[PDB]
């Protein structure tokens, strides 16, 4: 686990064969990584829309643990200000809110 | 800051 | 409740007499919302950041209700592409992330 909001939800992350840190943000659709080089193929994806748009490579079905739960899902990777765990795989690890 | 994201 | 991430998590909040929908966002800071008519004081506030910054009203202490919680807190005041409640907020309604 239960993560209280007093401080930003950073957590650890397993991707690609390195260790990362990453927000888990359920006002982001998608998860967006940075400085990650994944195997396999992609296609272009145009996310963001103010100001413009910013152009990541999509990967999908991407092996990633997240705290402990290794799960799969897709991963979007380009330059982002701070790395984001997106709803796409915090439904995957089963994280819900709670009040 | 904050942090939301469509798509 | 318990509240699944498929989907976005929108919710109910009544605020300054109005009823509004609001985005429960666990990567935002802060609580900002638009069109909206609070009574009291305010300071300004610069935030976002890339791009340059967007100035908008600060009111402190703010009574609202979340999803039915009767809370209080800091409420931000200025055009904001989605109604969000930040951490700031999801605190004082006991609200936590859980897997």
């Amino acid at each position: 686990p239960q993560i209280t909001l007093w401080q930003r939800p950073i957590v650890t992350i397993k991707i690609g064969g390195q260790l990362k840190e990453a927000l888990l943000n359920t006002g982001a659709d998608d998860t967006v990584l940075e400085e990650v080089n994944l195997p396999g193929r992609w296609k272009p994806k145009l996310i963001g829309g103010i100001g413009g748009f910013v152009k990541v490579r999509q990967y999908d079905q991407v092996p990633i643990e997240i705290c402990g739960h290794k799960v799969i899902g897709t991963v979007l990777v380009g330059p982002t200000p701070t790395n984001v765990i997106g709803r796409n795989l915090m439904t995957q690890i089963g994280c819900t809110l709670n009040f | 800051t904050i942090m939301m994201q469509r798509g």
